[PDB]
């Protein structure tokens, strides 16, 4: 009910951090920067650089054609993972209804 | 709680100049900073005029 979404979130868990969506994880929100991403005419782009342990994501907006016109929104520092590790994507509809779509 | 209908309508042509009207808000912080940098570029160097 904060208005904060559309809004990406980095939350970083170590496996006993319980992710509550009531709040959308507000709580346990590491870092955020609140873009709306939905209904683009260019499908949306962004980068996640973890180097030197810090976390930086840039996005480009999806209102371009253009591929690396990324945008700085949030990051992180100090930033601690397992090294050895899967990366994944994951998406959730709920009531109301997302085509999730992932080109590349 | 309860959930209204109407949010799930919509037509496509006003979504998308919904859209062209989300891009013209990029323009709007892009002029509000592009003043504020303006407003300070002005008095530091009013400043600056001043103290030579």
């Amino acid at each position: 009910g904060k208005k904060n979404n559309p809004a990406i979130v980095i939350i970083g868990n170590n496996g006993q951090i319980h992710y509550d969506h009531q709040n959308d994880g507000a709580s346990q929100a590491l870092a955020s920067c609140q873009r709306d991403f939905r209904n683009k005419p260019y499908p949306v782009r962004a980068k996640i650089t973890y180097y030197q342990n810090t976390l930086t994501v840039m996005i480009n907006n999806g209102f371009t054609p253009d591929k690396n016109d990324y945008e700085f929104c949030a990051k992180v520092e100090n930033m601690i993972i397992p090294a050895q590790g899967h990366f994944g994507i994951s998406a959730a509809t709920g009531g109301l209804a997302d085509d999730h779509d992932v080109l590349s | 709680q309860g959930q209204p209908a109407e949010e799930i309508f919509e037509s496509v042509g006003d979504r998308e100049l919904r859209q062209v009207f989300e891009g013209q808000n990029r323009i709007h912080l892009e002029i509000k900073q592009l003043n504020r940098q303006l407003d300070m570029i002005l008095d530091e160097q009013r400043r600056y005029v001043s103290s030579l």
